[PDB]
């Protein structure tokens, strides 16, 4: 009944959506730290026991 | 006239139909990947003076932490990769490993099982058939290097007829003294040591003169798609294993030298080709088994 | 597909309990059984891979008209998903169950006669997997306790020594046997490995693993029913029960 | 007397039975709309130096997004167009494809299954039999253009009997010479170059005066209820490319140089009505199998 | 004894050597994008009631604006399109297109220029020899469709030898009256209508009843990779406006009826298989070169 | 590299001037020329693809201890990139400029008996691009010019039409026509970003696009290499 309307006009600089490439972009950071942060835990401690 | 033909071709028994889909090869896979990390294990527990390397690599093959009491078996996996062993070998041998065990198991590790990303080099020389006349004696003899040994007492010279299927990419043929090979239907060359054929090209006449016996060596090699994993020394000493551990013993089945015999002899069987998947996933199996078992004797 | 997913023994004699044999024979003409055939794979290979067709196939195959192979299509249904084409049988027989035809006397249908190792052989019990073992043999123990043929059910067993091992322990008549029993009888299930969209070599997988990418598809669908979240929306009579007991069981 | 055939219209092999239905129908109508789209998207990855257009198609006509050091090949769609393919030419090639495999595909884009919208036009030339007496020759070579050579050795002129058949509309025959053609029981004409003919006029005799040989050309055309979809020059290419890749390759089936052919050959068959719309299913999955073929190219 | 060969396959003279690089291969790719747009927008340009869409094309196209008293003949390009067509028929073609108008013209639109994205079928059937024996006629009319006619005079029935080439894919064989036909050192059938043959399975014989003459017409079907743009419908037809234009007239050349002819030929000559694609690329310019000629008469 | 750069007549006589024959003459062994024989093409054939090798093409081939041997192995350096086999020619005539031996006569060379046609099927001027076929007539031009052979090198080109239409516009001795000289002579430039790393069916093809793909690193790299060598001489 009360449907806002949505408007990205201003968000769009012809066909490029700079806040989201950017966002995605931050996802590539993020895998070299998870890959080195396991890699660094593995060398300093090894097999763990309980 | 007589036929002479190689010893290991004769009569193919036929290959097991279970445990050849994605969700078994993944655990052929996953077995020869932490297989693997079992044998690796042991160089670990030298450097750091500790059992500690060998427990993880145990724990995660066998889902239990080995004890000093009891024989170290490998668990769960142990028992799924020796039943579906022998369901490969024949047709005959029970499908007993569920599917939910097989579930389970592959998803240790994340792996593809796909058994057709790469190519290994199989050094089996096929004869399907040396066609001899009357008064000449023809005896084949071996499979990684065929001797032939032909010898006529007739008055004249003799034509041997040779076929080596149609699988087989390149067959190098080397005499002890030089003779005359050509196809059929074509003219006869000079007298040369040695001979490069493609088997597809078609039978081949050999100029047998009357004296001396002439002996031909023939050596083959066939390629055929393999997983990635695939290592032929491994796979080799995993057959041996096998064979001696009583994992082929079934009733109506044949029995070969090397697994280099017994991929080429299910190739070279009617409708072959399906018979060379199953028996390229049996070879990883093997070569898990191999790795597997020299950690884990029993 | 659904019949495939069940994977307890009250589950699989619940869904034939209320599944009519129209849905076991099927409508398609198909194709005679065995015959050596060449198939595509290209995939695979370039040149046409060969394959023998069964009737434990995932496709509609030409079936005898006689008694065998209606009971043949039966467990040809449960075991593949798909039946075979026995048309003209008739309405009394086809509005009653699977359990009605596998267990009753009352449907008229006469299988007193049949021989369990025939239709064994027939639908190539050494291709099937362990769960499809597992699946014929609950219908040859139905079929043995309808007709009074326990003792050759148990000789039979006795001979295949493969078939003992994973035969389905429960009394056709008693209702607190299938409760007790923990046999996985699925065959298409949410897969715990990676499964791709790819194809497979032989008929009987390729056809197999359309079931199962096919089961992930329903499973995600409007059609699937989540026990979870829409209990109170199922209606009482086909509501999921503890204590649910089959008739006369 | 002497009766001589066309090679083609010789022993037609029954076609199969099966994916017959509405549903298969609508699979096969899916599979072409999609592969025209895979097509024109290669042409677009080319044009913009971009494979997002491709990747976009062939996701959707394989299901799967399309991986380096895997060979793309159609996914699951080109398993079961190529296997349909082969059971619609002959009833000896199996049935191999599920139903649930057929009805998913089939959903996947909206579209009818709808076989007799349209008509197209077929050039083969029947002739069932040509009947001559003792001393005569003849001999009939060619499918789109038949040429009947007759050679009169005898003492006066003989008559030959040409049958057409009753399935072609209109029938045109020219003579390297001009020649006198009636129907049965009716005066002869003079002499003429070209006869347009009815084949359902009835048997047609010709006089063959003794001398130099007599050379008849024969065009045909026919009209097959077809799809809107229906392109002959990619069913044609289609149709030479299944035989190259041996889908066609059947025990006891027969083998033509064309699609023409083909559905001429099954028309003019016992119970032809009931053959000829199984192969116009065939000829739209050809179409569809040609183009996603030369999308997906193996050297 | 006597021998018969197709007309089309004696002598294929030599194909230029120049444009045939990765540059060169745009600008024809180039050509043929722009000329197809130059038929479209004739077409929106009748049917709009407005020439500016066939201005935009044409200044695309030609490097200037069309003009009422100036004749449209398609600027610099069509001149570059037409030298490269010369050149790639014959290597004696003067092949003076300098180098950097060919990259200028390349960057007019962004192509890949890959001749191998795709795959054509060509339809030529070629007959490289028929041997028949002594009181035996044959002859072989056609190239599309042949048709070989052979007559017995002698006592008994004859042998008849074909060789196809190792180049077809597939050959049919259609005989006037039911024949034999089988390879060498095969049994020979039943005779019947037709016959589905691979050219690679060596020479065919055909038994020759002695009386009346038999026919036998072929058909061949032979894949040749060619770029995805290619369309056989306008190739030909560029085939045969690019011969009464005279851009073929060169000294010592060998002249086709169609395209499928040309493109055979070459392919069957020693070391054909360096032509083949000197060929592709030609049927590619000589689709640009109808569609522009269309759209631009001179 | 250096000298298939030159787009210009004015830049491409400057490098002579500057290099000298020892650069044009290979001391690697190579093979013997007009040879047919089978190459791998991977990325296109399964099969062997048939060629035949030449004295143009990129790679150094064995050579003759002519005077036409020189001549052809100079030659081939300006069209292709590199020079031929020539062993023992002496310190003094390998110290001396490419220049210096087409258009002097101190250099102590006799290229008087010289047949242009004989060099120009030698050199396969039938399989040379236009480009190349410019840069062959600008050698001949010099030559003939040094021998007095002015009518000589006009009767040639009247002989062959197709060469006569792309002949260099310019009269050695006179400073006007190199100065307004227009040709375009640029065999490898920078390329245009189309160009992509794949392989070429011929064998001249793939010799001529390795130059292309490679002249970028070369131009960045080559003048601190050169002075780290150059410095202290």
């Amino acid at each position: 009944f009360a449907l806002a309307q949505i408007n990205a006009d201003d968000e769009f600089i012809g066909a490029i959506d700079k806040e989201s490439a950017e966002y995605l972009d931050e996802y590539a950071t993020l895998a070299r730290d998870i890959s080195n942060s396991l890699t660094l835990v593995k060398a300093a401690f090894g097999p763990l026991e309980r | 006239a007589n036929r002479a033909t190689s010893a290991f071709l004769d009569n193919p028994h036929p290959v097991g139909v279970n445990y050849v889909d994605e969700g078994s090869r993944q655990f052929v896979a996953v077995a020869e990947l932490l297989a693997s990390k079992l044998i690796d294990s042991s160089r670990e527990s030298d450097e750091s003076n500790s059992d500690v390397p060998f427990v993880q690599a145990y724990s995660k093959f066998a889902d239990d932490n080995p004890r000093h009491l009891r024989v170290k078996t490998g668990g769960k996996m142990a028992n799924a990769l020796t039943n579906v062993i022998r369901s490969y070998y024949s047709i005959n041998a029970p499908a007993i490993v569920p599917q939910v065990e097989i579930d389970r198991l592959a998803s240790k590790a994340t792996v593809s099982g796909d058994m057709y990303n790469s190519y290994a080099i199989f050094n089996s020389v096929p004869i399907v058939e040396v066609l001899s006349p009357a008064r000449t004696t023809v005896s084949i003899v071996g499979s990684d290097r065929a001797d032939v040994t032909m010898l006529n007492t007739g008055a004249g010279a003799a034509n041997i007829t040779f076929n080596f299927g149609q699988i087989a990419e390149t067959v190098i043929l080397k005499g002890s003294v030089p003779f005359q090979l050509a196809r059929l239907n074509q003219p006869m060359p000079a007298a040369r040591f040695t001979y490069k054929l493609r088997p597809l090209d078609g039978p081949f006449i050999v100029v047998l003169p009357v004296g001396n016996p002439l002996v031909i060596s023939a050596t083959a090699a066939t390629r055929i798609q393999v997983p990635l994993a695939f290592n032929k020394a491994l796979v080799e000493s995993g057959f041996q294993t096998a064979m001696n551990d009583g994992l082929f013993d079934i009733q109506n089945v044949n029995y070969y030298s090397s697994f280099d015999e017994f991929i080429i002899s299910q190739y070279h069987a009617q409708d072959g080709i399906n018979r060379v998947s199953t028996c390229v996933i049996l070879g990883l199996a093997l070569q898990a088994y191999d790795q597997m078992r020299r950690a884990l004797p029993v | 597909m659904d019949v495939l997913s069940k994977g307890s023994l009250k589950e699989l004699l619940a869904h034939l309990e209320k599944t009519p044999l129209e849905e076991a024979i099927s409508y398609r003409i198909g194709t005679v059984p065995y015959q050596n055939v060449l198939i595509s794979r290209n995939e695979y290979y370039n040149q046409l891979y060969p394959d023998t067709t069964s009737l434990i196939d995932g496709v509609s195959r030409e079936g005898q008209r006689n008694v065998n192979g209606l009971i043949m299509s039966i467990i040809s249904y449960v075991v593949s998903g798909s039946g075979h084409y026995i048309p003209n049988i008739g309405f009394m027989l086809l509005r009653r169950s699977i359990l009605d035809i596998l267990t009753k006397h009352d449907t008229g249908l006469v299988t007193n006669n049949l021989n369990y190792g025939i239709i064994a052989r027939n639908l190539t019990v050494s291709k099937m997997n362990c769960e499809q073992r597992k699946r014929m043999l609950i219908c040859f123990k139905l079929l043995a306790y309808k007709d009074g043929n326990q003792n050759d059910y148990e000789i039979y067993l006795n001979q295949n020594i493969p078939l003992k091992q994973i035969a389905p322990n429960f009394i056709p008549g008693d209702m607190r046997t299938v409760i007790h029993n923990q046999d996985q009888l699925a065959i298409v299930g949410i897969p715990a490995y990676r499964l791709t969209q790819s194809t497979e070599l032989s008929i009987r997988d390729d056809n197999a693993k359309s079931y199962k990418l096919g089961y992930v598809d329903w499973y995600n669908s409007n059609s699937f029913l989540r026990e979870r979240s829409e209990f109170n929306l199922i209606r009482l009579k086909d509501r999921d029960t503890k204590y649910g007991k089959l008739n006369g069981w």
